[PDB]
This record gives structure tokens, sequence and C-alpha cells, in this order.
């Protein structure tokens, strides 16, 4: 037989179901067996042999794992390529790296960064699975602090931006709740517990 | 065969009970079988919204809602106080078979295993399970239901009790308002020793 | 049809079960109700404190105990061996038949579906499940069931064998010394393959 | 009374369903059974491990496979499609009662609880539970279990569907690749609607 290509190219999602309809190898009976496979493990892929159709197998792909899979197949010799790339399913919960977040404001500033919340996903660098979206918990309902995704580094960046009075002892003590931009995948949401992370305010004392 | 069950029917065509007090009329469908199974009755119970005040419940975080239903010491539900609205019958195809009942008591709670008016024995009148709700984006949130049988008369009339409340406190809404379609919970069933025939 | 039922009875007058090996006598009781569904059997079990000995359990963070009902070649139960001392009997009202009983055996698990003594299918023996105790602040609290048919027989004339352990382990016991009552768990089902009549 | 169950056996003595497509033949057990109970059907499934390439799941981390039953409008399974390539039949013995069968319809789900192609009530198409898996060290190990019923046909021979779909996701894989010795689910019982027979 002859292939049609020598570089075939195919994407199936992270977490996908058994038998699903990865791609299709197409060359031109025809019978197909898989050469190899890099990384070689675990078995996530089945090749059939009689039509050529690429599906994944009961073991569910994981992308974190595993970015992509590099599979060299033959037709009845020649040798093709095929590059399987997974897509990510946002999969993976935040979580607040910082601890101890006690923030310094200082006292009648406007548009001055409070602080910083560093975060981790384990889900695909860049895309909407990976960048964390941000809600005031609590503390912030007068309207004075304001934060941001810095996508750069995936992290909360809270300033300020209404003046404050230190004599006053505002407590501007607040607590936020950290959450992906897109929404969960189906697997953890149900299991999505918004614990809150505090963040603490301490105002100079300007003279 | 078609004696031994007690039950609602399937999809009824419109509202047949009031379960939110806010509603001045019947806001979903509720569905319930209840089985004989030797010295056992088998209920099978879920809900199906039809009013919308009844289907936004899906968009909170934390929702319970509860259906009491009551019946008299011949087991005919007691439609003006319970929250089922229609009163329950036997079997005929998927529907009510409509007609007379006569041996309905032996489908409501023993009221020597769950016996009214004791705080001793009060522990024994509680059952808990857990059904789940489907969501638009194919999840799955748990809702908590908690069963109380015959522990309590609120009137002189009611001889036998059955209080079925649902509720959940999750992270994320299931939906969302424009997402948000319909309250189904996923079929509830439990067992309880039946009352003497 | 109430020889398709084999019940302890709803709730007996006395104790009628030594689950903890430290009592003596009968400390608590054992409810226990096994109903014919077609080609399997459902079984309904529940335990209700007696003993001080018992009761104090929920005081503790870490509790397993375990019910175990042996059965001979003719289902009866084997008192001398068997936790459960009262024999179990068809269903008269909400108490037991007394009388003589032949189709036991219909009720007992079949040892083909569960078979004795061979360890390539172990782990077909092995049930599992969760029960709730009701707290005295109106809280459920897990209760871990594992259950065991057949797999062991200790001797000669035992040919079934069930045994439900019931467990929990917290970092806080479900009450207090001054707030436990009676130790008292929500009615468990489950079902196995019944042993040909 | 053995015509009110239609099941798979117990034990059969070679593989009778292909689990997985990947699989040449037949690779595992399921032993599956359905009762009638009134106006429910009590399902009651499990399955046992067979082939290597099946066995070995246990050692993976993430895992999801279905069994698919695919019911004419008699019934009947339709072998040629489903998972499960042996027709059910009656109880007899701990075996199956080989001979026609013609009220298998009132052991399918319901065309009026379960619809095909609504999407209004896609929802009540949904089950859902939690089998265990009794590992090498003693210890239960959930697997999740979504029940699909009917809610589309393949083909035009399809008159009910039941989709079984049983999954874990957890950061340890139950066993290693040294202890696997056979996947063995323990038992899932549900209940669902039935059609007029």
């Amino acid at each position: 037989p002859v292939f049609t290509q020598d570089v075939f190219v195919g994407s199936v999602e992270e977490l996908s179901a058994a038998h699903t309809l990865v791609m299709k190898i197409n060359a031109t009976k025809i019978s197909y067996r898989i050469v190899s496979l890099e990384p070689a493990y675990p078995p996530v892929f089945y090749l059939n042999k009689d039509t050529g159709e690429i599906y994944t197998t009961s073991v569910t792909l994981d992308r974190e794992e595993h970015s992509s899979y590099t599979l060299t197949v033959e037709a009845r010799v020649k040798q093709a390529q095929v590059q399987i790339r997974i897509l990510d399913v946002n999969d993976n919960i935040p979580v607040v790296e910082n601890k101890v977040l006690e923030g310094m404001v200082e006292e009648n500033q406007v548009n001055v960064e409070v602080t910083r919340i560093k975060v981790f996903d384990a889900d695909e660098i860049g895309s909407d699975n990976w960048l964390a979206n941000f809600t005031f918990a609590s503390g912030n309902e007068g309207g004075y602090f304001h934060i941001e995704t810095d996508a750069q580094t995936n992290e909360g960046i809270v300033t300020l931006i209404k003046e404050v009075d230190y004599e006053e002892m505002k407590n501007l003590d607040f607590s936020v709740i950290v959450a992906n931009k897109a929404a969960f995948h189906k697997s953890i949401r149900s299991k999505y517990k918004p614990t809150p992370i505090p963040i603490k305010v301490k105002v100079k004392n300007v003279k | 065969d078609n004696i031994n069950t007690l039950w609602t029917g399937v999809n009824p065509t419109e509202a047949n009970c009031q379960i939110m007090n806010s509603s001045e009329s019947n806001d979903c469908k509720l569905i319930l079988t209840l089985v004989k199974t030797g010295a056992l009755v088998t209920a099978f119970v879920y809900v199906i919204g039809v009013s919308n005040n009844f289907n936004m419940l899906t968009t909170h975080r934390n929702i319970n809602f509860t259906a009491e239903l009551f019946f008299d010491s011949t087991g005919n539900l007691l439609t003006r106080l319970s929250s089922l609205k229609t009163p329950l019958n036997h079997k005929s195809g998927q529907n009510m078979a409509t007609g007379a009942i006569t041996n309905a008591k032996g489908f409501m709670p023993s009221t020597t295993a769950y016996p009214f008016n004791d705080n001793s024995r009060e522990k024994e009148n509680y059952i808990y399970g857990t059904c789940y709700y489907t969501a638009s984006d194919r999840t799955a949130f748990p809702i908590d239901i908690s069963v109380m049988l015959n522990r309590r008369a609120i009137n002189d009339e009611t001889s036998y009790c059955i209080r079925i409340t649902w509720s959940w406190n999750t992270g994320d809404a299931p939906e969302v308002q424009t997402s948000a379609t319909t309250l189904v919970t996923s079929p509830f069933t439990f067992y309880y020793i039946r009352e003497d025939d």
C-alpha cells in the first residue's frame, strides 16, 4: 500500500471517553499495525488493523502527564509518522501558593499595588484553563481594592484606587476565592470547594 | 399483580405537588412509587420542575426543599395538608388506575418500627441518602436526601407521615440564568418496614 | 405471602444479639429482614443499642463491631455461634410467625455465586455500603458497612456465613458522654444472589 | 415464579461480553440480573475480569469502560451490537432457563419514563451509583457508575438501551503491576420504571 501523507496530525481531548475516534490513517486488502509508540506507555491508543482509525482505549488519556504521543505505523515496508496532541481540559483546581498574605497599604494613596497572590494551576500554560479569575469573597464591599490577573505569572495583583484614612483605623482585611477563568470540567465540578484565602491590609500612618 | 403498586403515575400531564411555600399553585411533578416487597415497602421518588420559581433553584449554591406527605388511618393521601395534591393510586399501564383503594394501609410506614411521640426511639425514624442533579454541561451534583418517617403528627387526622427533604450546599452553582432549563433529581430509592395490612 | 420474608421481627422486647465480644449477655437489638425478590435476596439490617457498653461506642473515635450469622444445610440459624441468638422466622404482623420453617435455604446466599475457600474468586464475596448514625444534634454521621458472604466457614456444620461489620474512624466522635443516649443506625439495604430453594 | 428474572446466570463458564472493543474476543463476564418488582425493575450488575488486557486496568490511575445493551421491540438483546453476546433468560437454579422469552418487554425501560430523542426530558435518563473494588490489601476502592437509559438509538432495530459506564480517577492506582490478579467489581443495584408487558 501507499500512504497518502508522511506526517499525519490529529488531536483528542484530555479525559476522553473510551472508543473516541481520535483520527484516521489513510493509505491505498490493507492491513495496519503500530510499529512503535513514544513514550510507549500507557497503551492509550488502538489501531483498527482493518479500517485504520485510531481510537482511544479504556486507559483514559492524561495531558499533564504526557503532552503528545508519537506513533510510528505501517500499512500492508514504508513507515509513517503520526503526532497526536492531547487537548487540555480544565481538570485541575488552582491552589494558592502564597500563604502569609499581609498587605501594606500607604495612607491616602490611589492606583497603587497592595500585594501579590501567587497561584499554581497544573493546566496548560496560557490557556483559559490556567489563568486565575479572582473574586472578592469579603472585605472589599466598600470598593477600595481592585484585583487583576497577571497572565504572565498567573498572579493576582491587588491594588488600591481609593484614598484611605489611617486614623480611621479602617479594617481593610479581606479574603478572596480563586477559580480559573474558564468553567471547571465536569470531573471536578461538584468537587470544587471554594475555601477562601484571607489577606491582611496594613496602613502606613502618613504624618 | 397491579394491586401491589401505589404511585403518582409516570410524568403526569400537569404539575401535581407544591413544594415551595411561596408557590400559589403546583410548582413541580412529584413521581413517587411505593411497592410491597415482603415485610418492606420500596419507595422510589423524584421531582421534575415545572414552575419557573422552582426550576430557578438550580442557580443557587445552597438550596433545600421538602415534600411532606400525610395519610389518614386508611392510607389515603390527605391532599389538603400534604405536598402532593393528587391522590395516589394503583398501576394501570403507565398511569394511575382510576378507582377506589382499600389496601392502602399496607404501604404506610409501620407505626411500631416508626412510633409517634417517643423521644427515646427518635433516632430510628430517620433515613438518609443521596441523589444527583445532572447539569447542562453533564456534571453530577450530589443532593443530600433526609427522609423522616412517622415520628411527629401535626394534626389529629394525621396517622402516617413521610417528609423527604432534598438539599445541597456546593461550590459552584449547577446552572446559570441562561443555561438553567429544569430541576430533575436523579431517582432516590429507600426502604421502610411497612404497617400491617 | 408471608412465606417470602425471613426476619427477626420488628423491635423485640429484649436484646436479641451479642455483637460486642466483651458483653456477657444480649447487648443490643439486631433487626435483620430478608425478602425474596425473584432471583435475589434483599437484606435490610440495622442495630439498636441496649447495653451501656454498646451505647457508649458513639463516644469513641475508632470503632468497628461485627455481627456474624451462620447457617447449616437447612438454612436454620446456628445460634450457638451466630451473634444473633434468636432464630429468624417468617412475618406475622409485626412479629415472628412462630412455627416450622422449611424453605430457609431459599433465603441463604448462593455458594456458586459466593464460593467457600477459593482464592481466585475471593473478590466476589465482598459487598460494601454506608449507613448513617443520627446524632443528638440532628446531624448524620457516616458509618461504613462491609459485608462478607460465605468465603470462610469455621466448622463442619456451617454452610452459609454472613458477616456484617459496622465501622467508623474519624477525628471527632459523633457524640459526647453527656449527649450519647443510644447507638442506632439507619437501615442498611443490600442485595445478594440467593441459593436455590 | 422464575419468570420474574432475566439474568446472565451465576459465574458463566466462559466470558460472555466483549467490554473492550480492542479485544479480539470476549474479555470479561458481565453478571447482570433484572427482577420485576411491581412497577419497577431492579437491575443488579457487576463485572469479572478474564483477559489480561482487561485485568491490567487495575494498575492505571484513570480508567473508564462502558457495557452497552440494546434491546429490540420484543425485549430480546441484540447480541451483534451489545457488549454482552449471550441472550438473557429466566432463572433456573443458578443457570439460564433455555427457552423462548415473550415477557422481556416488561424488563425494559419505559419509553414514557425514559424518552428517545427528547431534549426537554433529557436529564431523566441519568442514574448514578458507586461500586467498590476489593484491593489486594483488603481495602475498598470506589468506582463511579453512570447508567443511561434509552436517550439515543444507534440503528433502526434499537428499541431500548442501557449503558453502564464504570470509571475511576484518582492519584494512586488501586494496585501495582505485580499485585494485580483480576478486576472484579462489587455489585451495583439500581432501579427503573418498566414498560407495559
